[PDB]
């Protein structure tokens, strides 16, 4: 496949673009059932 | 759950969708209606824009609406906007070509917050919201694959109500196909970028495009993975109505392609 | 001139429903030579039912010849591939029912509109039960044209680039669709006005300029001729568009 590491900063756009949605609640697992 | 204010939009769109298919079987009624240069705006738009103010009024009296025919309707709390087009490209509605859709997009303190874009004829429904993503009927979108410009197919629409800068547009399209595989040209920018939302379209561009058309796609492709630009990077497509819009990848090889040609105008 | 017609609607939608129901399943060009090649099998299978002795013209494989050399069957299982590649749901499946070197029957069937075009001499073009009339335009103003790129050919596209350059000056705006039997089944219903294509091949619009024929239209080559059958650079629609755009596009001729 490819031949080399490109390496740069990122965009806010380019973050958001990598994303899959926002998180928005520390909590991980609900405990009573996890 | 599911986002409220997406949840009221998708009933608008909804209903205004199912209306205008309903008049689509009967073209001796709506006439064709110019407004602009080859800007029609038949008598159905307004009945699909009533239709939807009449429901969101419902249940917000008091979020300010836009759209391209009335204006700029205030409302007792105008922190929110609802953007409209009842409409997308009018032309291929009056040509009866079954390609169109309807568009309602919620801004929040001006960034976008909420999308939605209704094809009736093949009953697609493009929703996105930001912090949830983008869905296709319930199907996750993240654009086309694409790294580079060959094999890629580019969505676009031709400046035929700016045709000064025709010229200009062309000389890029030369350039750019130079480089990509095909083209796509449907006519209705709200589609089109949809489209690019569920990568049947590598990429997209368009020189002169309404505030009030981009604002339901361009939060669809960006929560769909892709990103949009100016032609140069920065920003100011909100007002100049150029938009360049794609997976990241793709937009920049664009970018740096489309550069070089374009004409100082529109920097 | 029922029963072809028969034949040709019978294997159309059949292979448009194998088509169709092969497209509800996911992927991110193998699969779609091996959908091409299924749907040309369950066709010619079906053919075979009826006169398995007319000539089929593929688009892969030559001419796959008869014994009853009188018909001639140009078909095309799938069009503009791109489209079903890259899930764009815009593809018909081309049947074309020729005789003596001309054609009396075609049919062109969208499977996922469900639209199904039907044209044959005399009795016309029809859309599933209506008697098509073509675009009303007698000029380029206000007018729509079904476009095409030589995603093949790119030599043209300078002189090409041209010709869309004075055509936008002259029209109202253009489309772009990669199913070129689907412009011509779109100018025969009158929802584009005039259609044209540079270096195009007879089994993909063979149906197409007989369909915009019958509905009230005519085809014709770059110069006007008719060596379109051979040279593929047709320019189709209702005499008015085709003169309007003739009399702007032929002082550009490179074929
Ligand atoms: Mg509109
Ligand atoms: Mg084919």
């Amino acid at each position: 496949e490819f031949d080399a590491i490109k390496i740069a900063l990122a965009s806010p756009d380019m973050i958001r673009s990598w994303s899959f949605g926002e998180v928005k609640k520390p909590e991980t697992i609900n405990y009573r059932t996890f | 759950a599911m986002h409220p204010m997406l949840n009221i939009a998708v009933r608008a769109a909804r209903k205004a969708g199912n209306l205008i298919a309903k008049n689509y079987e009967t073209p001796d009624a709506v006439e064709a209606s110019q407004k602009g240069s080859n800007d029609f705006v038949t008598n159905v738009d307004k009945a699909a824009e009533a239709v939807i103010i009449d429901t969101i009024r419902k249940s917000y009296p008091q979020h300010t609406i836009i759209t391209e025919e009335s204006g700029e309707l205030e409302g007792t709390d105008q922190d929110v906007q609802w953007v409209i087009d009842p409409l997308d490209g009018t032309t291929n509605f009056i040509k009866r070509l079954p390609h169109f859709a309807v568009s309602i997009a919620v801004r929040i303190k001006g960034r976008t917050e909420v999308a939605v874009v209704y094809d009736p004829m093949r009953n697609e429904l493009f929703t996105a919201t930001r912090g949830q993503g983008a869905q296709l009927n319930g199907y996750r979108l993240r654009g086309s694959t694409a790294r580079d410009l060959d094999g890629t197919i580019l969505a676009t629409g031709f400046p035929f109500k700016a045709k000064q800068y025709a010229t200009t547009y062309i000389n890029i399209v030369g350039k750019l196909f130079n480089e990509c595989a095909d083209f796509r040209r449907t006519g209705s920018a709200a589609l089109d970028l949809a489209y690019v939302a569920a990568g049947r379209v590598d990429g997209f561009f368009e020189i002169g495009l309404r505030p009030w058309d981009f604002a339901a796609g361009e939060l669809l492709v960006r929560e769909a993975g892709g990103i949009v630009s100016d032609f140069t990077g920065g920003h100011n497509y909100m007002l100049t109505g150029n938009i360049v819009a794609g997976n990241p990848r793709v937009v920049k090889a664009m970018l740096a392609n489309m550069r070089d040609e374009l004409s100082d105008a529109l920097k």
